[PDB]
């Protein structure tokens, strides 16, 4: 029913553009926040701004050399930076941009601030769109993500909650979180992505973890252009089964525009309603929920659906009318809050999905300065002028 | 100049190549068996198996020559680019210990098998006497049949994905990025 | 049944090499090498369909560890040794140091490729990159303007003695470190940027107003250039976004000719027939006589296709006048006779044996009927959707609407959508609709969903050409004549179709194909049966 | 109606580029006055270093002294045979008979001392498999950069209808899947009824995308191996036996056949079907006979 939702916005998250002609862009957060206050959602939703993280507060999952590298990233002296660039994969596939250190610091600050706000009990749903990076490894930058803030968010949730479930609903699923929580039994990772000549190429039917983490990491592959009805059929029964069996205390929602109809390297064909009704169903359980955003090759579409996700989390129904903002020139010819689905072929067969359901059910039936630790410190952030 | 290798041993070299380049597996440095132990077991076993007509002199001579050849040929014909930084970290972890590092005490006999495999190329590229070459070939074949009869307890086929000791460890992501990057 | 189990398995496998692979797997479990789970998952893909054989094997064998998938193999413990002072015991027990992933292992040293996109999507992506870069430049610049106006407001009410000495740490008293350095690197020179940021750091309130003025006029000209870019950028976006939305419809101009041929239709019907016969041979000796059934829930669709036909009579110029009259007459007669439509408001069981030309013509007409059914089923939603389009007044004030198609009246507002589509198909048949215009109207009007009607003139021409062969061929004229003789609307079934089949097998030759078209008057049901090469054997 | 002529502005040109506005409009008066690129040591690419008088390139790791770029030596860099050709033992005290007195000095290792001498007169390089190891295993071929490549490794189209995948050019017949006895081509009126199929890279066995767990096709990487052939890796817990097959050998005299016994032969696999690596001729009767003996002797255990 009614639930207080915390939105975390930073004024400097979009101030670091990675490069030109470039798929990954943190720039969408600013029009997301502009649509947040332009829709009049601030009267029933509290806003705080998370502080940047320090060197040691990023050390719970990544190595010290990774933190030192991310402290000393400057594109100016990239000529001599060759042992450490390749070691963690930086500059070969993922180039170097200025101002990265503050970006990952505020990303981690938002992530564990949402985790701490969820643990304390001040808010029922924590939203941190400024950081949703899920592809980063322990000592490798892949999937165009450098700091995997979701891992520290999950372990900060585990500092108070006994069990927390991590989920991902967009293409190019985060293999870093599944790698990090591959052997633990109290952490379960779910992935909603596609396989087969895709960029990550990881996540199998037999991939359910080893050791104590056996049958605690589900991964369903999909195909090109899966429609909204088949996505509902692949979402709802496995979600109700994983809530009945695993029974988590917190849920991490990695929303993104990568699963939308329009994408550069994506292959999905879901509209805004298909992306939002699944979130509505998983929010109807009443369990505390963490929301993060780190995907989307398009910009207008992901901004629109994230605005719709915030509107749904505010327990209101947003109108299709789009008011004036400084980002009004971005959207399409209709100039409405309407993510139009494409006409991709639905190659995803019902019987393949049914066989996936039987295999998933057979796998899951066996489940049955540190001085600033624990976060609990954010700026008030009560005066925004993003409204137009 | 022709040298023969038994087909099981050639299978050992080709699955070494598969594990190095395709399966991405590099050799386990703290192995329980080092090449010095292999050569000592060779020398004592063939000394106590046959009689003593004077073969012990050139037996120990060949053992010492092969020891220093393996010392001076570890990184000049052998050692694919994947394990070059393995060798580099051995040298710096020994330089921090103020100790001169030798490959004999830590390396496995699979690299000795690699050296045996490329022995015809090194022999044909050098000017050598005929009798010494045939003596080296005879000792090489004697070592090969010794490896034949002890083939079960020396090269144990094990998967390192589930066992601590399998005379092989697996490549990591940063290992790949710094090796083949 | 042990002595007949291997013979049954060999008969089911069929292929010899597959039998050798089965024999090898049989040995692999039989030599105490494979376990029971490996054999179970082998027979899961081997004899999964045969439930009786699978139960027999499970009862005879007696069937009642870790998965270790291809990815995430175990790392050595040497990499685990890492000091990591910022890791406590709970992080130790929830995180693992011996399992790591890397996509190049999944690629098997072959790399990865991306999904191929058309040129409209690529230029939309590139203009999105331009928009992102340029708006990021503007807004980072005015964020720096806000920072500079704040510290100027701080130094506005203080004296020269503290103005001379105002040393500050990097960050300018804010929570960001390098946004100002990046924007002055972008707007000024690379080598001069270091000296100007050094002067700003070690001496403010003297170089701050001039860089404020330069950056402010940069924002002014930047916003002016963005405003003059916006009109043409929106005009390009209005015509490229709906093209980018369409994926199969862009290639449908060639797909509708490539997939809709004759030999593709015989291939499809033979695949369906062989699939049904093989499934029955596996399951049960009797075979069904119904496959690829089309439902007819509406009657005005035939009238719409007749309207398209009699609009296309007067457009073609390569046909003689009474040839056009005759083809229009028999095309009307086919509807008047097949579906028992005695009268039409637009004119101002039974078994049929057919050859391949009439079969592919009927399949063409059923495909057209399916297209019109799919646009009609969801027509009642888009009609009320376009009836109350709540226009945003703010876009009306700045002239932001998509007025590319509203001058000559292609907008679907204020009229029925299906009638407008019928008029558009008639005008496209007339050949004066500038095809891209009709394509864009159909994309925008029903949200890129109905891609199947993009070549309506092409499929109409193909169906007209196929119906022209109905009378030119002597054999087709003969079987239409005996179809006229056979059709009497009387209870004569179950004793007259045998002579019909015998005479159509006799009159046509061996190379011609037979198609059984069974039509039901009740509920308008059809059944098409592939009976090629079953009576002359 | 795009107009990139008059609305091209003046401050900013086409993006992903720069112009002279960052140089000319930068007034700030507030301060009031022989080598190769092939790297013939492992046949790969990466960070390169080169010598002045030598046309061979090496990486930072493919050297006898392993050197990092962060602490690279200053001045000229020279190879091992560079130290052997234009430096000592060939310029002053030229190699007259230094091999023989080297043999006399190094306590008579003359059966290996020539190789010790040739070590210094040779550039460091990665291990490469000898040529006579390639001929005995025809299944493995050398790759582009010199990696292992056996027969497991392979050498609107992009979605949409693809009936050509269901039609084989060998006979024009229909590719029937193993699990479901159908090809399921579907129809152009109902594209959703069509199912993607693929053929095998070894036995050309058709398979649907729904029966076996598999999302899409296999176009890059190793060859698509359907789960019907002999697996390369098996696992049995007893520590365990892996049994990495034998990856086949040549047709020549190394291949030996000896059909002697069919029951209790203890061949541990590696057999062929007919109508050292000791292999035997194996028929169906032997296979079913040893199976029936095995599961009768293993039921009570």
């Amino acid at each position: 029913d009614k639930r207080r939702v915390a939105y975390f916005y930073d004024a400097d998250v979009g101030n670091y553009a990675y490069g030109a002609g470039h798929p990954m862009k943190p720039h969408r957060i600013r029009m997301a926040h502009s649509l947040i206050m332009n829709y009049g959602l601030y009267k029933k939703m509290e806003i705080y701004r998370a502080k940047p993280a320090t060197k040691q507060e990023m050390c719970q999952f990544h190595t010290d050399e990774y933190i030192d590298f991310l402290s000393r990233v400057t594109p100016d002296n990239l000529e001599m930076f060759k042992r450490e660039s390749v070691k963690f994969n930086v500059g070969d596939d993922c180039p170097v941009f200025d101002g990265l250190y503050e970006y990952c610091s505020i990303s981690g600050g938002g992530s564990m601030e949402g985790a701490a706000r969820l643990n304390r009990g001040k808010c029922d749903v924590a939203v941190n769109y400024a950081g949703g990076l899920h592809h980063a490894k322990k000592s490798e930058a892949s999937g165009f993500c450098y700091l995997n803030d979701i891992v520290l968010g999950i372990i900060e949730l585990l500092r108070y909650h006994p069990r927390v479930l991590y989920i991902d609903i967009d293409v190019h699923h985060g293999d870093g979180v599944e790698e990090a929580f591959y052997t633990t039994d109290r952490v379960m990772t779910c992935s909603f992505h596609k396989y087969g000549e895709f960029f990550p190429g990881t996540g199998e039917l037999r991939d359910i973890g080893v050791g104590a983490g056996k049958n605690y990491a589900v991964n369903v592959p999909l195909r090109d252009g899966i429609d909204d009805a088949t996505y509902r059929s692949v979402f709802e029964p496995v979600i109700k089964k994983i809530m009945e069996w695993y029974q988590p205390s917190a849920v991490v929602l990695q929303c993104g525009g990568d699963s939308l109809s329009g994408d550069r390297l994506g292959c999905f064909n879901l509209s805004m309603e298909g992306h939002a009704n699944c979130v509505n169903y998983v929010k109807s359980f009443g369990i505390p929920m963490m929301v993060v955003g780190g995907g989307g090759y398009t910009m207008r579409n992901v901004a629109r659906t994230w605005c719709f996700e915030t509107g749904l989390l505010n327990n209101v129904v947003l109108d299709k009318d789009l008011p004036y903002n400084e980002y009004y020139e971005y959207y399409g010819p209709d100039y409405k809050l309407s993510v139009r689905p494409s006409n991709m072929f639905n190659v995803n067969t019902p019987e393949y999905l049914d066989k996936v359901m039987t295999n998933i059910f057979a796998n899951l039936e066996n489940t049955k300065v540190e001085e600033d630790s624990a976060e609990a410190k954010d700026t008030k952030g009560g005066s925004q002028y993003a409204r137009d | 100049i022709s040298l023969q290798i038994p087909i099981k041993l050639k299978s050992v070299l080709v699955d070494d190549w598969e594990y190095v380049t395709k399966d991405k597996k590099i050799c386990r440095l703290p192995a329980d068996v080092t090449v010095e132990m292999v050569l000592n077991k060779y020398e004592h076993e063939v000394s106590q198996e046959l009689e003593s007509p004077g073969s012990q002199s050139q037996l120990s001579e060949y053992c010492a020559g092969l020891k220093l050849y393996f010392d001076k040929c570890l990184g000049n014909m052998l050692l694919y680019r994947l394990e070059r930084l393995q060798y580099d970290e051995l040298l710096k972890k020994s330089s921090k210990d103020q100790k001169p590092l030798v490959p004999i005490r830590i390396y496995g006999a699979i690299h000795l098998l690699r050296l045996i495999s490329v022995l015809p190329e090194l022999i044909s590229s050098t000017t050598m006497d005929l009798q010494s070459c045939q003596l080296l070939i005879k000792q090489t074949e004697d070592f090969l049949v010794w490896l034949l009869m002890h083939v079960d307890e020396y090269f144990n086929d094990k998967d390192p994905n589930r066992s601590d000791d399998a005379l092989y460890v697996n490549t990591s992501s940063q290992y790949e990025g710094v090796a083949l990057g | 049944e042990e002595v007949t189990f291997f013979e049954k398995a060999k008969r089911y496998i069929g292929n010899k090499h597959l039998y050798t692979e089965f024999l090898k797997i049989l040995n692999l479990y039989s030599q105490d090498i494979l376990d029971l789970d490996d054999l179970v998952e082998k027979v899961d893909f081997y004899l999964g369909s045969n439930k009786e054989l699978f139960t027999w094997f499970k009862n005879f064998v007696g069937y009642q560890c870790e998965a270790f998938g291809p990815s995430y193999k175990r790392l050595p413990k040497s990499d685990t040794f890492m000091p990591c002072s910022g890791r406590d015991d709970m992080c130790w027990e929830v995180l693992n140091d011996e399992w790591v992933g890397h996509p190049v292992w999944a690629s098997e040293d072959s790399g990865f490729i991306a999904h191929r996109k058309n040129q409209y999507e690529e230029t939309l992506f590139k203009i999105e990159e331009e928009r992102h870069e340029y708006d990021f430049y503007i807004e980072s610049n005015l964020r720096t303007i806000q920072c500079l106006e704040t510290i100027v407001n701080k130094i506005e009410n203080m004296t020269e003695n503290e103005k001379a000495n105002f040393k500050l740490p990097p960050g300018l008293g804010h929570t960001s470190m390098t946004i100002y350095k990046k924007v002055i690197r972008k707007v000024y020179d690379k080598e001069r940027g270091f000296e100007i940021i050094d002067a700003l750091h070690e001496h403010p309130a003297v170089t701050a107003p001039v860089v404020l003025k330069r950056l402010k006029q940069k924002d002014e000209e930047w916003r002016r250039a963005q405003r003059e870019w916006n009109k043409v950028w929106r005009e390009l976006e209005q015509k490229v976004f709906f093209k980018s939305l369409d994926h199969l419809g862009l290639t449908f101009k060639q797909a509708d000719k490539k997939l809709l041929t004759t030999k593709q239709l015989i291939s499809e019907i033979s695949s369906i027939k062989v699939d049904q016969t093989n499934k029955k041979i596996h399951w049960l000796t009797p075979k069904p006589k119904s496959q690829l059934d089309f439902d007819f829930p509406d009657k005005n669709i035939f009238y719409d296709i007749l309207c398209l036909a009699d609009t296309f009579i007067t457009h073609t110029t390569a046909y003689s006048n009474p040839d056009k009259e005759r083809l229009k007459d028999l095309l009307k007669y086919f509807i008047s006779l097949f579906f028992s439509i005695s009268f039409e408001k637009i004119e101002e069981i039974f078994n049929l044996f057919a050859n391949t030309n009439i079969y592919i013509f009927f399949r063409h007409w059923t495909t057209i009927y399916e297209r019109l059914l799919e646009i009609k089923q969801m027509n009642e939603r888009v009609t009320k959707e376009i009836n109350t389009r709540s226009t945003v007044t703010f876009a009306k004030d700045l002239d932001l609407l998509s007025s590319q198609l509203s001058e000559m009246g292609l907008d679907f507002v204020g009229e029925d959508a299906y009638k407008q589509v019928l008029r558009l198909s008639r005008r496209l048949i007339n050949g004066d609709l500038e095809h891209q215009w009709f394509e864009e109207s159909l994309r925008q009007a029903y949200n890129n969903k109905a891609f199947k009607l993009y070549t309506i003139d092409k499929v109409t021409q193909s169906l007209v050409k196929h119906a022209h062969t109905l009378m030119t061929d002597a054999k087709t004229a003969e079987i239409m004549a005996l179809f006229v003789k056979d059709r009497n609307a009387s209870t004569t079934s179950a004793k007259d179709q045998i002579i019909y089949r015998l005479q159509v097998r006799s009159h046509m030759s061996n190379t011609e194909n037979m198609f059984r078209i069974e039509f039901d008057k009740r509920t308008l049901h059809v059944s098409i049966q592939y009976i090629a090469l079953d009576d002359l054997t | 109606k795009k107009r990139p002529k008059r609305l091209s502005s003046q401050n900013v040109n086409y993006d992903l580029k720069r112009r002279k506005i960052i140089t000319s409009e930068g007034i700030e008066r507030s301060f009031k006055n022989e080598n190769e690129d092939f790297c013939s040591a492992c046949n790969q690419s990466g960070s390169f270093l080169c010598c002045d008088t030598c046309p061979k390139s090496f990486h930072f790791l493919c050297l006898d002294p392993p050197i990092d770029p962060n602490n690279l030596p200053k001045g000229d860099w020279h190879c091992n045979e560079c130290k052997f050709k234009i430096f000592i033992n060939n310029s002053m005290a030229t190699l007259k008979k230094i091999e023989s007195n080297f043999i006399k000095q190094n306590n008579n290792v003359k059966i290996f001392a020539k190789l010790l001498f040739n070590i210094d007169s040779h550039n460091p390089k990665q291990f490469q498999l000898p040529n006579y190891i390639k001929e005995t295993f025809p299944a493995v071929k050398t790759g582009s950069r010199g990696q292992y490549s056996d027969e497991n490794d392979k050498i609107g189209q992009s979605d949409s209808y693809n009936p050509d995948t269901h039609i084989d050019s060998n006979s024009g017949k229909f590719l029937i899947c193993y699990k479901c006895n159908q090809t399921r081509l579907g129809s152009w009126s109902h594209p959703e009824n069509s199912r993607l199929i693929m053929t095998c890279d070894y036995c050309q066995t058709p398979w649907h995308l729904d029966c076996v767990p598999r999302a899409s096709f296999k176009n890059l990487g190793s060859k698509w191996k359907c789960p019907l052939h002999s697996p390369t890796k098996v696992y049995k817990k007893i520590n365990y036996k892996v049994w990495k097959k034998q990856r086949l050998i040549n047709k020549k005299n190394q291949l030996y056949y000896e059909p002697l016994q069919k029951i209790g032969y203890q061949n541990n696999g590696n057999i062929q079907i007919i109508p050292d690596f000791k292999i035997t001729q194996i028929d169906e009767n032997s296979i079913k006979y040893d199976f029936f003996d095995k599961i009768y002797k293993s039921k009570m255990v």
